[PDB]
């Protein structure tokens, strides 16, 4: 139950630095730097790549469907009346219903006001924000996939 | 074999070359003094009634999701006009896909 | 074709020299960009002047030129 | 004949359909070198750039070889003062490891911008990809004009030690001779040329001993001189025997 | 007319293969049309000397 400070995403483009505000979503932001920790993420790729609105990244299985968690495939949100997405570069915790969170993070890329309705932000990127429109400016298909490899090399939850 | 073994390691220098060394090491000094584009400041950490308007407020980027303001970092998420470029992608570690 | 290309190129070359106002002035301003890699993003940003523009179409002339003879 | 046809509408500034006329000849034969010419020169007179641009960026794609593109493009640029676009030109050139020449032009452009350092490490690459004897005498006798003298010997150290246990050219070594005479350390001077007399036949060395005849008419005591002319003189005299 | 062939080069660019375009925006920037000048223009004028 320890506080670590910014997590250094090491993709294949480059490094990316997340914040983290334990101030708002500690829960999501502890399970967040565990995975981190231990290595859950080494190897997982941008699967999810959709132009001028996000890139949903990070599973072993690679579908987007799959991701677990530290407490077990679940956990509650935590749609806090502060966070609102606003701009590029806002990290929040990727959905699939009502308090069911994995393993599954998205950057995104514009604004966008109807996200906020069902999806909790924890996050925001700090550290080389044109790295993220190189993700961006990724080649896609009709199911918005990636040709090449854009995957998460590493990961440290450093400090 | 090489010269390298038939002439005599550095210490026969003439007092021309003395002055020359000192001036050739400092020179290289002085080519480097160039510090080029200073860069812009982070934004404050203790964020409380700040508001980003320009676009040197980013600094290393990255919009702020608690202040309730539009933004655009390094004008993304604006309504771009309809432009025929293909995009310059890039592959995964290596040089971009021309 | 390609020596007296080379000649050209030589004497084209020569003839752009005297513009170091212009190099001086963006070395200032754009260097954090003036030094890119082949792997930089700079490619596919650059608007050059209407100015510049004209300089290119007029010194191409002085190619003809030289080519009509 | 297309081009017949397609310089008729540029005549009436029918642009859109001189396009089309190029892009449907390079289907014909893409590699004909003039036709991709005469369709980028229409483009450029007409302040068109950005389509000038696309023509060359699928020129140096499609034929890399085709050195006078590549001249032409930074041409481009450097008339549009992008001095950092021109770089990028110049860059994904030299991935393809062209002929010298074209080293040349890249380090020229760094020079008439005075940028020594960057021109250095220039010529330390281009001297990996092209070890001939003239670029080492080139960059050594560079950092020698700027006075850099613990740089330049270090070139001429690494060339003896290069070349020297597969080929032996006199050029170099009249070069370092000069380059210690300038050091003034006649001694190193005078071990250079033994050196380099004691394996060069003598019939080839005589710009060899003509420069080191005169190097001893500058510092050289009267003995000295005498001892290796009556010594060239002597051989000379034995082929006369002979 | 009774023709299958001629007059279709007048309607329209005929074989409007398109220009390739990439890596730089190109649907901006477009060209002053003919000046026209029917009162000085001549049929050698069009050929050329």
């Amino acid at each position: 139950s320890w506080q670590p400070p910014n997590v250094y995403l090491e993709t294949s483009m480059g490094i990316i630095v997340l914040e983290l505000y334990w101030k708002h979503a500690p829960k999501t932001c502890k399970n967040f730097a565990e995975l981190a920790r231990r290595g859950y993420y080494n190897g997982t790729k941008f699967h999810r790549i959709i132009k001028d609105f996000m890139i949903q990244g990070g599973d072993p299985t690679g579908t987007g469907r799959g991701g677990a968690s530290i407490y077990g495939k679940q956990f509650e949100d935590e749609l806090h009346p502060d966070l609102k997405f606003t701009g590029a570069g806002i990290l929040a915790m990727a959905n699939a219903g009502p308090d069911t969170n994995g393993s599954q993070f998205f950057v995104t890329l514009a604004p966008t006001q109807w996200l906020d309705g069902k999806h909790t932000i924890f996050g925001r990127v700090c550290q080389g924000i044109g790295m993220v429109n190189r993700v961006g400016m990724v080649e896609t298909n009709s199911q918005d996939r990636p040709v090449d490899d854009v995957k998460i090399i590493k990961a440290y939850p450093s400090g | 074999m090489a010269l390298t073994s038939f002439l005599p390691a550095p210490t026969q220098l003439s007092q021309d070359q003395l002055e020359a060394e000192e001036k050739a090491r400092s020179q290289r000094s002085r080519q480097t003094s160039l510090v080029s584009s200073r860069r812009e400041p982070p934004p404050y950490g203790y964020r409380k009634g700040w508001i980003p308007r320009l676009l040197e407020d980013f600094g290393d980027g990255g919009a702020f999701p608690e202040i309730h303001v539009a933004q655009y970092p390094l004008d993304m998420g604006r309504k771009k006009k309809m432009s025929n470029a293909l995009a310059i992608q890039v592959d995964s570690e290596g040089k971009i896909k021309y | 074709y390609a020596a007296a290309q080379l000649r050209q190129y030589h004497r084209l070359t020569k003839q752009i020299k005297p513009d170091m106002e212009t190099y001086e002035r963006l070395r200032e301003k754009h260097g954090e960009e003036f030094f890119p890699t082949s792997n930089s993003l700079l490619h596919g940003t650059h608007v050059p002047s209407t100015e510049e523009i004209d300089r290119m179409v007029i010194d191409l002339e002085k190619q003809i030129e030289k080519r009509d003879k | 004949n297309w081009i017949k046809y397609a310089q008729w509408e540029e005549s009436l500034k029918e642009i859109q359909r001189a396009r089309s006329i190029y892009e449907r000849a390079l289907d014909v034969d893409y590699r004909n070198i003039t036709l991709w010419l005469k369709y980028a020169e229409m483009e450029m007179k007409n302040r068109q750039v950005n389509h000038a641009r696309n023509i060359w960026d699928r020129a140096i794609t499609t034929l890399p070889r085709v050195n006078q593109f590549w001249y032409k493009y930074t041409y481009m640029e450097e008339m549009l003062g992008n001095v950092a676009g021109a770089r990028q030109v110049f860059e994904r050139w030299m991935e393809w490891q062209p002929e010298e020449q074209a080293w040349h032009s890249y380090i020229n452009f760094e020079l008439r911008y005075k940028e020594v350092d960057r021109a250095r490490t220039i010529y330390e690459r281009f001297v990996l990809v092209h070890p001939d004897v003239k670029n080492w005498i080139k960059y050594a006798r560079f950092e020698e004009k700027h006075a850099y003298f613990a740089h330049a010997r270090k070139v001429y150290e690494r060339a003896v030690e290069f070349f020297g246990d597969e080929h032996m050219d006199e050029h170099l070594y009249v070069a370092f001779a000069k380059f210690e005479e300038n050091q003034k350390e006649f001694e190193r001077v005078r071990v250079i040329y033994k050196y380099a007399l004691d394996r060069i036949s003598k019939q080839d060395a005589q710009e060899l001993f003509k420069n080191y005849t005169i190097f001893e008419k500058k510092f050289g005591d009267r003995r000295g001189i005498e001892d290796i002319i009556v010594s060239k003189r002597r051989f000379q005299y034995e082929e006369e025997v002979k | 007319r009774k023709r299958k062939r001629g007059v279709d080069y007048n309607a329209e660019i005929p074989f409007e293969k398109k220009p390739a375009l990439g890596f730089y925006d190109t649907s901006e920037e477009n060209y002053q049309a003919l000046d026209a000048d029917f009162r000085k223009l001549r049929q050698q004028d069009l050929d050329g000397e």
